[PDB]
DNA sequence: TGGAGAATCCCGGTGCCGAGGCCGCTCAATTGGTCGTAGACAGCTCTAGCACCGCTTAAACGCACGTACGCGCTGTCCCCCGCGTTTTAACCGCCAAGGGGATTACTCCCTAGTCTCCAGGCACGCGTCAGATA
DNA sequence: TATCTGACCGTGCCTGGAGACTAGGGAGTAATCCCCTTGGCGGTTAAAACGCGGGGGACAGCGCGTACGTGCGTTTAAGCGGTGCTAGAGCTGTCTACGACCAATTGAGCGGCCTCGGCACCGGGATTCTCCA
């Protein structure tokens, strides 16, 4: 079974290092973390399907995040995304 | 297996209500509130049950009750996905 | 050959972007993936899960609890605006509900 | 002896239940109501425990929500108790 | 002469179910449309279509929403919509 | 362009709230309605502003309108859809 | 030799290959199977016989003989499975079912 | 641009002869057709994808039929899907 | 406003079980090279969206008057809450078959892929009949 | 009933569906194995059912005061027609860079195992806290 248990657990210790976490807590996060990605993913493909793309970019991705997540959200998701696609590209 | 939905009872049904925030409970409540339990237990064990038949399973597994619940839009973090 | 580095290393990330592509393959989406789509969406995810893990540490901390149970992601979700407009058709499981009784029930 | 004027109770039971996160109905009736209802769609059929605890809290959910519908309902009328119209109208303007 | 008050709304009521027409002026509409996407994208422009869509979803979306007020209203033992059913109905629908 | 929420005059709301049923009216309805009209077209006009803006066009199509109210539950039928 | 249409030996006036085409380029699975828009070409062409059927009754009931998008609201919203199929679709010029409450009449 | 119109307009002929339909109505009529087609057609996806199968077969449209439609809708449309089915393979 | 009983919070001790860390390894991610096509970019055509003017006419707006209706108040009775008591069936622990979910192997039939070709479906012009107004 | 204006079947091009063959891989079928679902038995004890008093709130009636409904005259700008113009939607062509694909390598995550501290539980005591005089 594949899990996002390890990279929660990751992100946990970069944000509250010294909370822990339960197995039904990560069930939920692990959930979550599917649910956002089903979601992204389904609406970036929408998005392909109606503009006569074969591809999925990350112009796709970040106008269906643009899309799904309310105003604060989506303005940070887009900073954090787009300054990792910068540091992808410059290294 | 024949009347079961008395097995929802009273006091449950004030739990369920304390929860929600009612002070106050008429005694008419609780055969109406029996009967939303049934129609909505009917409506995500049938596709729960067409999701296992398809699979060609004897059990009712959680994914199989969870891809019901998502097909009406009640989403259930916690048990798989 | 050189030393093989991560794709969430030199992006900067820990959600991984090798994982998130090949779920983007495999899940019938599009016929192509970009490279930087998975880069973006680890990115997204990552946000998404630090946004939630920080205000349920909160909430476990405000309950005196080193650990967090599904009620402090619940008192997290819906305590926050957007997360609990991300989150409205979602039921959290054996996470309860946030104390609210209505001012015309308490006595006068 | 002594008495609780009523009202009391009931808002300490709405502290109490609001301040938990357990489950309000008991297991084994639910069972087998979940049973007997899946027993007119395919005979012979099993449960993993899993999908029994699962069909509980997306219940024990689904009413708490809307017993806070039919309360608001409640209120909107001038009253306290919740009567069987509130619920009607509640489930009428989901569209359920 | 004069009619009682609520047998003109009657036939109001009747003439405005059986028509199709919409009750929104076009121009009005319009330039709502127009100053509310202004916020978003300068110098932006409208095919008449996706305005005639944009008019047709909000008609339909305020003529249930009045149902749903309407329902409020008769439930609190009164006739007349006032602003706390419309919150209300929002509230249950989930808008608020 | 300012105050064009005034636009949707009291006899048009009136109209509305007749096809909807509504007998009687109060004079503070108008102003709610406004408003939520305003909020129920700035989320439409919103996404379907990033729809255009996505395949790098300046007009505003009603495919734009149909796929924005057909993310939130509300599909409208006659348009292309 | 001849050619034969697919929806001719399913009996259906839908088309087979159509719908094998969209199933084919609209991203649902990486195989599609020869049965699939055979059944779903019957499944659509049933469900719009029974709309055009309920419309066209409409359309007699108002003295008509032409199909508006008012008798299509009509057909639908008076059907109570085809109201719970499209519950959360508006059709455009279709008007709402008459119905007064009895509280507002005298 | 291709649209079901001729197919429309003949299920129409089949069943109301002296009955036509408007241009509005029959664009009315092939949104419902590509609305009910998307939604079958993303169930029988989406239960392909829960049982890990590669193909989408006439099972699966069968069970989206079964979860999408209701009751005897949903009878009388998988009565019609496998007499064409039958039909097609006899 | 003072006081009795009840509930609620706080702090100290116990122990237990699940969370956090470590280890071998295996398989999925990474690196290097190739190749074909998706889309980025430039260019042009022609649709159609924007701005403006006149007018005439339906719709909106302001104001007067009156009545239906919302709302506050009062009374009463009935229905539900609080609490004590009895019963009952839920909850936990512990076995025990045994049907069914999961895994492996194999072998075969179904479906993608491609060449060809032709006929069904789409754009368009011509004929004309259905709701609408008078 | 009389009349009207557009909004509704035949013809030509063309492109995508059909027929046919080949390859290959997904899936159906047989055997098997270990998890886990179901059923049963017994104690126990917690919770549900039942009964009863009483109080407070739901509901009906009633008066009043005001705020919408209706109607009528005046204003005003929506709507239709027409003209003009230019942004830009949409199609076509070329090419190039980027993603699919494949083979070899390797280290990151996953299953298993182990251990200890975070927290549920129990009880004495302070601290509200509700209700009655």
């Amino acid at each position: 079974k594949e899990s996002y248990a390890i990279y929660v657990y990751k992100v946990l210790k970069q944000v509250h290092p010294d909370t822990g976490i339960s197995s039904k807590a990560m069930s939920i996060m692990n959930s979550f973390v599917n649910d956002v990605f089903e979601r992204i993913a389904g609406e970036a493909s929408r998005l392909a399907h109606y503009n006569k793309r074969s591809t999925i970019t990350s112009r796709e991705i970040q106008t269906a995040v643009r899309l799904l997540l309310p105003g604060e959200l989506a303005k940070h998701a887009v900073s954090e995304g787009t300054k990792a696609v910068t540091k992808y590209t410059s290294a | 297996l024949r009347d079961n939905i008395q097995g929802i009872t009273k006091p449950a049904i004030r739990r369920l209500a304390r929860r929600g925030g009612v002070k106050r409970i008429s005694g008419l409540i609780y055969e109406e509130t029996r009967g939303v339990l049934k129609v909505f237990l009917e409506n995500v064990i049938r596709d729960a049950v067409t999701y296992t038949e398809h699979a060609k399973r004897k059990t009712v597994t959680a994914m199989d009750v969870v891809y019901a619940l998502k097909r009406q839009g009640r989403t259930l973090y916690g048990f798989g996905g | 050959r050189a030393k093989a580095k991560t794709r969430s290393s030199r992006a900067g990330l820990q959600f991984p972007v090798g994982r998130v592509h090949r779920l983007l393959r495999k899940g019938n989406y599009a016929e192509r993936v970009g490279a930087g789509a998975p880069v973006y969406l680890a990115a997204v995810l990552e946000y998404l899960t630090a946004e939630i893990l920080e205000l349920a540490g909160n909430a476990a901390r405000d309950n005196k609890k080193t650990r967090i149970i599904p009620r402090h992601l619940q008192l997290a979700v819906r305590n926050d605006e957007e997360l609990n407009k991300l989150l409205g058709r979602v039921t959290i499981a054996q996470g309860g509900v946030l104390p609210n009784i209505q001012s015309v029930l308490l006595p006068k | 002896p002594h008495r609780y004027r009523p009202g009391t109770v009931a808002l300490r039971e709405i502290r109490r239940y609001q301040k938990s996160t357990e489950l309000l109905i008991r297991k084994l009736p639910f069972q087998r109501l979940v049973r007997e209802i899946a027993q007119d769609f395919k005979t012979d059929l099993r449960f993993q425990s899993s999908a029994v605890m699962a069909l509980q809290e997306a219940s024990e959910a689904y009413l708490v929500g809307l017993f806070e519908d039919t309360n608001l309902c409640a209120i909107h009328a001038k009253r306290v108790t919740i009567m069987p119209k509130d619920i009607q109208l509640a489930r009428r303007i989901r569209g359920e």
